[PDB]
């Protein structure tokens, strides 16, 4: 039994970033692998251990899902995610959602309580809220460190 | 973009994908994350997948599934997919980012043609492996 | 190989015994003319590309195809319409889901593919990137039909 | 839901694919029709596709872009990979439909597993075949 995780691909270049910055994201990813480690240890399922390690990874303010997730042009938030369970081939996925804390448990929702794979935008945020997921303001995603990487981009 | 890839002591695979998309990104663009087979495929008969970069070329390419496929039906091992996916198609379409994979035998990947990805994975009962920069 | 089209317009459980000779010419006579235009396109040197985005035009154009005029309604007694295109010389695609404003999805889907660095655009998004390259606005009314209409109604309860 | 593949003079494979989607569908549900290698698919290298059906199954089983991983990779002939995803991937996931799909030496197939699929195709200068049942 094995985890990997990722939080995301690009120009991350040493020159920019600080020892400390660095540390913070080594730390952030070991505790993660080590929470999916310890699960799949104790004979959790790989749907529960995926679902759990990418809802860290959303909670985490330093990877861009969830918590942290980067701006759009009109500064606000549209978040994305899709989980497939390997043992049915069932997948649950949503697109331009700003009103769902953790899209990866939106996912799993419309896996397990639809017969759709894929819903969007409001009509995805209903379902959720209809199954008693919360309603967040998408502001609870919101980072000075992403406003900024905002603003050096539009430059 | 954020994932995570598994293989459970029954031998499921499952992954998971989550994205904010990118930065300055106009109102309703979608790129691989949320599309199963592009940004997110599991099948406990071949491979658990997640990717992250430029998302109109991991949809072009479904590179998720194409590792499945190349695996399947290619004769490739994980790591020969991986390599083909995103050191050779990706690139071909004008595609940076890379990807995580687990295959039902336990083989790991985390290929990626970028300065970095941030990535960690660990066996069961192992010390975990962490990385952000290449090799 | 020989330049060739195949359309389709919908698999379902489809019968004789529920349509006469007249009711199903109706539907080869639209497949043989949309087809008809695809084949004199391509034989004329037009572009594998060009000809499937004119098909799937006339067929979302088509009332008895559910696609643009002639959508099936959604629960909210309204029209939700989905389309893709994709280019096998460039790898190219373009993808519209979600929109209610546009009267031929598969246009809009191939203004995603030429005029955007992006494969797919959702809802209100897409609607407005297709508005500002001069794509009109449209009533979702207009692709109601009674056909369609009627289908809703036997397929439910009122109340 | 509709769809149309074509070759052209240039050796060109394109594919295209449009709907309305489900009678009494909630609001913001996606099937197949709209995500590549769901409900369209092409590549020169092999095969031009667009299907009509279960959409989740349609995405499940990447139904278009499987078509052409069996060709491309598992050098199955087009008829071997139509026959392989519609009559026995897509029912033994629960899904009911069919796809029309032209490979790049111009062989065409329209596959469905349902009563009957609404489907047209010819050849350029050819008098074109039309088709509602089996
Ligand atoms: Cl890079
Ligand atoms: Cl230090
Ligand atoms: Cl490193
Ligand atoms: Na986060
Ligand atoms: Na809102
Ligand atoms: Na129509």
């Amino acid at each position: 039994a094995v985890i990997a995780i990722h939080g995301g691909a690009g120009a991350i270049s040493r020159a920019q970033m600080s020892l400390q910055q660095e540390l913070r994201y080594i730390e952030a990813l070991s505790a993660i692998v080590e929470t999916g480690q310890k699960m799949l240890e104790a004979g959790e399922s790989a749907l529960d251990v995926v679902t759990e390690a990418v809802r860290l990874l959303e909670e985490c303010p330093l990877f861009n899902a969830g918590i942290g997730a980067v701006f759009t042009r009109d500064e606000t938030h549209e978040l994305d995610a899709c989980v497939m369970d390997g043992n049915t081939l069932k997948a649950g996925a949503v697109a331009g959602v700003s009103h769902l804390r953790n899209p990866v448990l939106a996912a799993r929702l419309v896996m397990e309580q639809s017969p759709h794979v894929m819903m969007i935008g409001e009509g995805a945020e209903n379902f959720a809220f209809a199954r008693g997921m919360e309603r967040v303001s998408p502001e609870i995603f919101s980072t000075s460190l992403r406003y900024e990487q905002l603003l050096a981009a539009r430059k | 973009t954020v994932g995570a890839v598994a293989l459970d002591l029954d031998g499921n695979l499952a992954a998971a994908t989550s994205t904010g998309g990118w930065t300055n990104k106009l109102p309703g663009r979608v790129g691989d994350s949320p599309l199963v087979g592009a940004g997110c495929y599991a099948n406990n008969a071949s491979v658990a997948v997640s990717c992250t970069g430029t998302g109109e070329v991991f949809i072009r390419a479904l590179a998720a599934y194409d590792i499945a496929a190349l695996m399947d039906y290619g004769g490739l091992s994980l790591a020969e997919a991986c390599e083909r996916v995103v050191m050779e198609k990706l690139p071909a379409l004008g595609g940076s980012g890379g990807l995580i994979a687990i295959d039902h035998e336990g083989n790991v990947a985390l290929p990626f043609n970028t300065e970095g990805m941030y990535r960690a994975w660990g066996y069961a009962g192992d010390t975990p492996t962490t990385g952000i920069y290449r090799e």
